């Protein structure tokens, strides 16, 4: 490895390189200025960001003596031997030229003494402390540390003299990811069709250890494609096929579509197949949502030139089975940002504060792997009018609602997290979460009109073969009050009658493809039992609430300056 | 000569749960 | 056991096969393409799918050294010994030729660091992290893992360089089960009559060791039935019939659902009288998707899933549920009304989601939600705890029955007595498509019910039930059962009287017209006329909406 | 808060110990009604952990300690759930009501939010302020964001046309005329009257008070 291997974080690279090299190459400046350089480094960040790579690069770069100490490598069964090992390590490091000591995974060696209950760990921590800064402290020896959790470290170690400077090796940005792709695809035989800029744009939450995985599995896909039929020879490979090895763009697209960020590996949503062409009607809602989710991600330069932060939240309310969850699925399928899907009460727990912990964890993962789309289905479970729970379940629901409030709008870094909420009873949601800044636009998803119903039918029967003489306009006109679920039910009933006829005809033929498509009589018989899902009283409540929103909205229409 | 050895295994903690009435 | 022994999962088998074999066989291709291969796998899935079997197969087939590590075997009590054990294992593996390491049940060793109280578990987690990733981490050493709870692992462990790809070794399909049967039944002597294809089609949720259990139980049944019949030549006449396999299949159930098994109750389609139209519609709705998926995929539509029976009490909805559970191939999951609820916070919803997860895992499955009046109710009650949990449960039901899931042939069967109190979002199509009303039987329906109830019992040759059927005009199947019970009780009382008289000094092997007449003079007509008015009003309102 | 027994109060003690150690310190307690609710309300509780937490807060903010200049700031929109003991003077003595903006305050807010945005030379905000009556700062922000969104849309379509063969150097009057037709008031009259009633009950606590001479 070398200095060019670590790419994506030049600032941290320079910050470490300063005290690692300059006081060793030319200390004349420090002797002129009169102050000694820092002699303590703590690299922290999410796993796979490049901490161990930075340590390896420093070891390869410096001509100084290097000493690596793994975390649990020091502990022994004998009482008083771990500290002896630490003492031997530090004395050996100090006896030689100005050396560097790298301590990997320091969360194991050095926990907080107050919270631990054993004795050997406390004694090891005290030995480390006195070795780092005590009488006769150190002699031109620099100590580097790497950790995934800095908060679980003894406060006495997070001090000047022991670990003065803490570098934050964080998630790369678009340019950093482009650098990582260039670094990791510089030694392989690539194809001519590769534009690394598109890949660096479409990859969002990859920590840099996932870029290597993506590249390697893409290469494996390419070799698999060129191996399956061209050369399946267990004995030996002819050289001709080796020279025709270029990892193509289709392979990279496949690799991107399969892989996901390592951070969100737990919360990967199982793939469902919904499409913008699969969602009929709701064209205005479709375009509005597409803009709200695409503009801040595709065009950050525009927002930065205009000096304003994008609108993020959005809530859907309306009668059930109108397309709210379907729109959520379509978004999760064909938006380019990561998706986090949670059901309503899915994050509740019997333990005290554990629901709050889960909410905090999911929103921290969402901002960490941003841009991210978090879908909150059925808000009425987790977010109700605070204080109205006179029957006390311990009041934990109020705490949940408060946590949601101050996690969507509080002391945060203003990262790109968009929240879509979906409910069919908006009146039971707290007013403090329907405010702009959390859920800005409140979109009513109304019952389909005639054209909407016709479009819904065309979308649902996009792939089913149909009779050439069939027309769905009469079906759309006949309903006048149905929903998308009801139209789906009609379609499924027509399918049911068609499959019944097909099966019985095939059975008769075998006893001694007659139906290649659904027919007019099939639709006529499936429409005999058609029913409306939503009554008028529920429709009356929804229209009344929407009219209340219009009263909150209708004061302006269009005004004159 | 004889020798000693150190050992620190575990302890016992207490959790708290929330209940719902009706 | 070689690769041939492992079967039912081809994609995952190829995934592990290529990584473990091709780099050790022809590294020239990796040298040419200039990328190193992945060197880490975490096999996960439900218990008993064949993860350890595949590990054993690759170990026994590859020429590379294999080192086995068990989960708790490395842990100790002294400070700094478990990490020493791991270091010894890894260094021993790396000292020799390129090798494979297998950490069975890794979830025991390495839980999430932040959510543990001990210290040795944190140290050993950190030791695993440092061993797999670190300065000069590995060289021609491949690591494989096996676990059942992937989410309960340190996220720092689930990264490239430690466990590059997580292969999902899940349950097999119908064809996979076919190959599993063929593999397991390769050494035992079978009879010609039994065909494994029908058995594979009949089994739905059985995975691996479940099929092994089926085969072993069938063989044991054959041995037990022959061993008791008889007191060298016996060995020749050792053959397992189709009846043995049928017995084993009827007595068995998939492991994931074994705790949820229902006590066997014998009911058949002929045991339910009347309701022919509803019975046929239900049969169509149930066996159409499972027996003929080719037609459904040809037409490119999904099938209707949910059904709801409502009507007066006792008319036979739970009887239809029993009949389905007996006479459909799909697995059954019965649940009482409030059976899922709990006093704790956020547990009744966990209960609902676990049962639905198991159902959709062992698909196809029929979940019978009995007495929805309790679970569903109507969202938006009288504020406070009157609705606090009754709304969360309903929302969990809604989002589990429809939303953000993969369609996997799960049919919910409902049963209620006052459907007007059900939340309207539950009744929506796509959740509970069919709203079937099960009315009080008419004259011919009552005749059919009587004939069904009297199927297996002695009857007088000159006895007719038309008078009994016509002389009620307001009864229900429960009331007819009551009449039959009273008639049987009087007949058996007469039989006991005759037997006692004969002892003091079969007299009546059949029930008599006078027995029925004497029993019928005290009838019930349980369903009141107000309940009938309510049900008729609801049904005509539904028809008006229709 | 934590699932274990006593760890909530341990965390509170650690936070306040840090605050008084690195004094002078400012501690912001966001949504005080989440952790500091009136005691005894919970019929079924987790062993009375919330009561223990609020008692810990009470004793630490006023007990057998010193006054090392530590300033507690609370921000809650439901002052009815806060326990009376916390609101005592000497613990949280200043109750500041942040009402809805007036005409000049809406104008000030709009100018504050447009301080880094290019604007049309002839555009005046007095009309927008005069037209938003019941709005809040969040609502004015939403209006501004919608105007920015329409400006970006026009810029994007203009650039698309340019590539097919600054077009929008700054926001115009039209982006507000078209962006304020969907604006709405976040707080209804029910909550407004609830907060007014709360303010007036505190005023009624100040009974028989006027410009009086000693
Ligand atoms: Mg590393
Ligand atoms: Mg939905
Ligand atoms: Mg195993
Ligand atoms: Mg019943």
């Amino acid at each position: 490895v070398g200095y060019d291997d670590i790419g994506g974080c030049r600032k941290q690279m320079a910050q470490i390189r300063e005290m690692v090299e300059l006081p060793l190459r030319h200390p004349q400046l420090f002797k002129a200025i009169g102050i000694k350089p820092p002699r303590g480094v703590l690299m922290y960040g999410p796993p796979g960001t490049g901490k161990t790579l930075m340590a390896r690069a420093v070891a390869n770069e410096t001509g100084a003596f290097f000493f690596l100490i793994n975390g649990p490598e020091v502990m022994s069964k004998m009482a008083g031997e771990s500290e002896s090992n630490l003492r031997k390590a530090f004395e050996e490091a100090e006896k030689n030229a100005p050396a560097i000591i790298f301590i990997d995974e320091i969360d194991s060696i050095a926990p907080k003494r107050d919270k631990t209950n054993g004795e050997v760990e406390r004694r090891v921590v005290s030995q480390l402390l006195t070795l780092m800064d005590g009488m006769k402290a150190r002699s031109n020896v620099v100590v580097i540390a790497a950790t995934n959790r800095p908060n679980s470290i003894d406060p006495a170690l997070r001090r000047f003299g022991r670990f003065d400077r803490e570098v934050d090796i964080g998630i790369p940005d678009a340019t950093g990811r482009l650098e990582v792709l260039r670094i990791h695809t510089k030694n392989m035989k690539l194809a001519d069709d590769v534009d690394l800029e598109a890949l660096a744009a479409e990859t969002h939450g990859y920590v840099g250890a996932d870029i290597a995985s993506l590249c390697s599995e893409a290469a494996m896909q390419q070799i698999r494609e060129k191996m399956d039929l061209i050369d399946l020879d267990e004995d030996e490979i002819d050289a001709e096929v080796l020279d025709s090895l270029g990892v193509t763009m289709d392979n990279f697209r496949f690799a991107l579509g399969n892989s996901n960020p390592s951070a969100l590996r737990e919360t990967v949503v199982e793939s469902v197949n919904v499409t913008w062409d699969d969602v009929g009607g709701l064209d205005e809602i479709k375009e509005e949502l597409k803009e709200t989710v695409e503009y801040p991600v595709l065009h950050p330069d525009q927002y930065t030139k205009f000096g304003l932060s994008p609108s993020k939240g959005v809530l859907f309310y309306g009668p059930p089975g109108t397309g709210k969850t379907l729109l959520a699925k379509a978004v999760a399928t064909e938006v380019s940002a990561n998706f986090i899907s949670v059901k309503g009460p899915e994050l509740l727990s019997m333990w005290y504060g554990e629901s709050e912990s889960n909410i905090r964890d999911i929103f921290d993962k969402a901002r960490a792997a941003a841009p991210t789309v978090v879908f909150l289905d059925e808000l009425d479970s987790i977010a109700k009018a605070r204080g109205g729970s006179l029957g006390d379940a311990g009041g934990a629901s109020d705490r949940v609602v408060n946590q949601l409030l101050t996690e969507m709008d509080g002391m945060n870094a203003k990262k790109n997290v968009f929240v879509i909420g979906a409910t069919n009873r908006p009146d039971q949601i707290d007013p403090a979460i329907l405010r702009p800044g959390r859920l800005d636009q409140l979109i009513y998803v109304p019952l389909p009109d005639e054209n909407a119903r016709l479009s819904i039918l065309n979308a649902q029967l996009r792939k089913t073969p149909l009779e050439p003489g069939l027309e769905l306009t009469a079906i759309a006109k006949a309903t006048q009050g149905f929903s998308g679920a009801d139209l789906l039910y009609i379609v499924q009933r027509a399918a049911k009658y068609a499959i019944k006829d097909s099966i019985e005809a095939h059975r008769q033929h075998e006893a001694e493809d007659p139906v290649p498509y659904i027919t007019k009589e099939h639709f006529a018989e499936a429409m005999k039992t058609a029913k409306r899902s939503v009554s008028d009283a529920e429709l009356r409540r929804y229209e009344a609430y929407s009219q209340q929103m219009k009263a909150s909205r209708g004061q302006f229409s269009n005004f004159n300056f | 000569a004889a020798a000693a050895a150190a050992a620190a295994a575990a302890a016992a903690a207490v959790a708290v749960a929330v209940a719902v009435a009706a």
